[PDB]
């Protein structure tokens, strides 16, 4: 009741990181990755 | 050329993929709260390579 | 949420997002 139980939600917490390991990666790749680009449509256009 | 490109990329996904899981770089999100760089300077350094 | 209630019993806490800038 004392040790073994709050161990079986501790592995949870750990057991669930390999997840969100890289969902805010790859947003957070592909969110500044377009943030590179321009955005006005002179300095765009200028670009074509 | 070619070839020397396909070997390099291949390397480093097999690096990538498998480091996370270790407890190394997993140990590391739950006190420092992000990367700090180490995605950044690995694909930086395969660059250079 | 998740880190909310874990909280009461552990802190094994995630990751959040804030200031991707």
């Amino acid at each position: 009741a004392e040790e073994k139980y709050p161990e079986l939600f501790a592995t949870l917490a750990n057991d669930l990181q390999p997840l969100c390991i890289a969902l805010r990666q790859f947003y957070l790749e592909n969110y500044r990755q377009l943030d590179s680009q321009p955005r006005e449509i002179a300095a765009m256009k200028a670009q074509e | 050329i070619e070839a020397i490109h396909e070997l390099v990329k291949n390397f480093f996904q097999r690096l990538g993929d498998r480091l996370r899981k270790v407890d190394c770089y997993h140990q590391v999100y739950r006190l420092v709260g992000n990367d700090g760089g180490i995605e950044q300077l690995l694909r930086r350094a395969e660059e250079d390579i | 949420s998740i880190n909310e209630c874990l909280k009461a019993m552990q802190i094994f806490e995630q990751l959040p997002v804030i200031t991707e800038s």
